[PDB]
């Protein structure tokens, strides 16, 4: 028998910036909202699901500076906590 | 130790993950088996451009989420320098990919230039745009195109400036 | 003085369904992702910020009737968690 | 009792305030003493349109909600049936509301017909649209054109169709 699904579910988006906005890079630095990115994984994929991290990646960003930019989670049909138990 | 798979990533113990399970209920995402999952992720950077700027230090970014997702247990496909067409085939052979029917999730990165309505391909300019909106993304690995990955979460994280404003305001205090 | 705020922040959207679907109405019920919202909101606002409720009104769609939606979060730029604490 | 300010809204008792102030740590939007600030909240309903069907039963949507943004302490205006344009003069009269000072935060309700590009106005039809896009609420409501709001939580809902489609997919099990 055929059974019926949500065409669109379990996404989540995170982008650099707000819309109409700049995202920051640096030469040699790399893109700060990346590196960010990568920090707060490495950090926090242990206790947080990643709505919570992308979260925590937004608030580092909180106070604005000559290279000012705000991460924007898009999109989402997560239904549960996708947590990533590292180690597992 | 930073030697093992994970590297830098700290690793959830066997009580965290028993705490968290109790916290809370059946609305955690379940994870496959370790020794059996196939878990794949997708980065494409564009650095190299006809018309814009180099991506300098775009190097940095690819390697930092390559050894990132390997650490998180995923194996890590990355494609450089391509169109829009070339990102929508690269998108759509990902799809196919049997390994996600034995996975339990993926993370789709995308690294480029970028516009208000979306991702710059290799071959933009103003004149004849190159771009890949987010909505296709989606579309290309929905329940519809990519059946394989449904019921399991879709990540995508997107580096690319949305315009072309500096995003701030003036206050007093 | 003056100082740089980010121009777009704090800002969470909720929509009914996903981007090109359509959204259910009852003529005497109501529209069931409100009746979801209102109570999710009256059950889980002192012990959930807005975003975990969110997602709860998400997974209570889940389920695909004949009358299937996925409501969906949008824009998202929560640097903190919003807890709505009823009562105080 | 639902015979309070709350109704039928599940009170957050102090230890239970206590405990989230402890989970988390400085990652919590300040709420304003009770005494003195002045929530508000925007409910925007269209129900009887010029050309597509009436929206039955959408007075059940603006008491359920109205009610509940009251039991949550904001004071809650409800405008009905409007264009796209009295929609944005709305929003825009919203946004320069003085309590907004002296709020912590705001609820924005849009309830209408929609389609794919945003919310139908009252005057909708397909040879001439009448429609408010998401963008607009947001640029509307931003630091640029609400500082009010600035650092405080804005929660816009919307019930309305965002196309055509039924979104659904058959998969065999
Ligand atoms: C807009 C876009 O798509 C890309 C996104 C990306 O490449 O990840 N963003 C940029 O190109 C932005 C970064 C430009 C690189 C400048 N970095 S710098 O440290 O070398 C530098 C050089 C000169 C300066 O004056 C500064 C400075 O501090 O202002 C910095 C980007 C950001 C804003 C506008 C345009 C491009
Ligand atoms: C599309 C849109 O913007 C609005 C959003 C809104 O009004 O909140 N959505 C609708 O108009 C949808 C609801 C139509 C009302 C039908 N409800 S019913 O229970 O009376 C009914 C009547 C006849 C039927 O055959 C059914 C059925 O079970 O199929 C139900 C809407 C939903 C889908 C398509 C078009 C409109």
């Amino acid at each position: 028998a055929i059974k019926k699904a949500h065409i669109e579910k379990d996404f989540i988006a995170f982008c650099s910036s707000t819309p109409d906005n700049v995202s920051w890079r640096h030469p040699t630095m790399g893109s700060v909202f990346i590196g960010r990115l990568i920090e707060h994984m490495q950090e926090y994929a242990c206790s947080c699901d990643v709505e919570e991290i992308f979260r925590k990646v937004r608030f580092s960003f909180e106070q604005p500076d000559g290279r000012a930019q705000m991460p924007t989670t898009e999109r989402v049909t997560l239904t549960r906590c996708f947590y990533l138990f590292p180690g597992h | 130790t930073s030697s093992g798979s994970e590297g830098n990533v700290k690793l959830c113990s066997l009580e965290e993950a028993q705490r968290i399970w109790k916290q809370k209920s059946a609305e955690i995402y379940p994870i496959m088996d370790k020794s059996s999952r196939t878990r794949l992720a997708l980065i494409i950077c564009n650095e190299e451009f006809d018309s814009i700027p180099r991506r300098t230090g775009a190097e940095v970014d690819i390697t930092g989420m390559t050894m990132l997702l390997q650490n998180l247990g995923y194996s890590v496909d990355v494609k450089k320098n391509l169109t829009a067409s070339d990102m929508t085939t690269e998108l759509e052979a990902f799809a196919h990919r049997p390994e996600h029917k034995t996975s339990d999730s993926t993370f789709l990165v995308f690294m480029s230039h970028g516009i208000r309505e979306g991702i710059c391909g290799k071959k933009h300019s103003e004149q004849v745009p190159d771009i890949l909106q987010l909505n296709a993304i989606f579309n290309m690995l929905n329940t519809k195109n990519c059946p394989s990955l449904k019921d399991k979460p879709k990540v995508i994280i997107i580096q690319a400036c949305r315009g072309d404003s500096p995003g701030v305001v003036w206050f007093k205090d």
